[PDB]
């Protein structure tokens, strides 16, 4: 069984401005098998209204998914994406950095 | 420019109870336009772009029929492959198939594709001429012989050169407002001082379509790859794409560094500088 | 338009 670990990017759909409505994305790619656990976090707490793209894959057969929810950034609030996959001994957390 | 239609199918066996999870998606270029998900309530092929909703009941009944048949083929395949590879009934396994056609600027057939993988590894694929097969191992070789005897390649070629391009052309016209539109990247540069000696310049491309793009750095007019980082192109979630490239520079020398942007939606390459 | 004929491996 091949085990390819997911690559993770966490970022906004639109330019991020404190106080202004936006969408938070977590893009997971390059992984195999397809089963994966992705949550978006607000100050460490799981966000409930999270949707995701339909499962697809690249030429090398590795899967990719976009998970997304509506959010309003602020100076204080911390956002992150938490990923678990068979390849990961522990869940990987990637912080949202507005410059990234 | 050139265009493509591709379909992607993933089946994942569920040992212990019931049929595989089956997910099918269809794209024109970088735009998804249909899906089927065995776990969804409708058990229909469903629209995922506005321009496919123009298609009538007969379209949707046909696509549903075929895609359900597809899920059954993969279900059978999963059992066969387990036997080929002498695997237990216990584990979960995956079959993936992708096929489609490319047309050039004349919207005429350029290339066709039909490939298959088992557990994320190449299994069998049609060769570029659409007349023979590449089989990765002896299991796939047995499939190759079976498909040769059944003249599968001939019928696949007929679809890829015929129906595939004919319907791609149809979709391109019906979806012209978005499918034939190029969205040039919206570009800007940011600056961050890591210390009083070293700074990061980040060159952004946002809101572009299609996804294909090149972002590069030059220093004094020569390509610079050292001390650079380039993220994978990523979906914005509104149909467009995002990318950035960064370079680490000596603080105060930002002016030497220029970002270069190439994209279908730009008549000529773009050059950006820090200010 | 998806391909309307199928074969098993």
């Amino acid at each position: 069984m091949i085990q390819r670990t997911p690559k993770i990017q966490v970022y906004s759909r639109h330019p991020a401005e404190n106080g202004k409505s936006n969408f938070l994305n977590c893009y997971v790619s390059g992984f195999h098998p397809s089963d994966i656990e992705v949550d978006l976090l607000k100050n460490g707490e799981r966000i409930e209204k999270v949707e995701h793209s339909d499962l697809s894959f690249s030429k090398d057969w590795s899967f990719y998914l976009l998970y997304y929810t509506e959010f309003t950034p602020t100076e204080k609030d911390e956002y992150a994406c938490r990923v678990n996959h068979v390849t990961l001994s522990q869940p990987k957390i990637v912080k949202w950095d507005r410059d990234m | 420019g050139s265009h493509s239609m591709r379909y992607f199918f993933t089946s994942v066996s569920r040992p212990g109870r019931g049929e595989p999870r089956f997910i099918a998606v269809g794209y024109v270029d970088d735009t998804q336009f249909v899906r089927f998900d065995s776990d969804a309530a409708s058990q229909r092929m469903e629209p995922r772009a506005p321009w496919i909703e123009q298609e009538g009941p007969e379209y949707w009944d046909g696509e549903t029929r075929k895609v359900k048949a597809h899920s059954q083929t993969h279900r059978v395949d999963l059992g066969t492959l387990r036997g080929y590879y002498n695997q237990s009934e216990a584990g979960s396994h995956t079959v993936q198939r992708m096929y489609g056609c490319d047309v050039g600027s004349d919207w005429r057939f350029l290339r066709g594709y039909h490939q298959y993988a088992y557990d994320g590894k190449d299994y069998i694929a049609l060769k570029e001429d659409l007349r023979s097969w590449t089989a990765a191992d002896m299991a796939a070789q047995t499939t190759k012989h079976k498909w040769e005897a059944a003249h599968v390649a001939e019928q696949l070629r007929a679809y890829l050169e015929g129906t595939c391009v004919e319907w791609l052309r149809r979709y391109l016209e019906n979806g012209k407002e978005t499918l034939q539109r190029t969205d040039a990247p919206k570009t800007h540069m940011t600056h961050h001082a890591v210390s009083d000696h070293e700074a990061t310049l980040r060159c952004w491309a946002l809101s572009f379509y299609p996804a294909e793009i090149t972002l590069t750095w030059q220093r004094d007019g020569e390509d610079q790859t050292q001390d650079t980082e380039l993220v994978e192109t990523r979906p914005a979630g509104d149909g467009t794409f995002q990318k950035w490239v960064a370079v680490v520079v000596p603080s105060g020398q930002e002016q030497r560094y220029t970002c270069h942007v190439q994209h279908e939606g730009l008549p000529k390459p773009l050059t950006l500088r820090w200010e | 338009c998806i391909n309307g004929m199928c074969w098993t491996v």
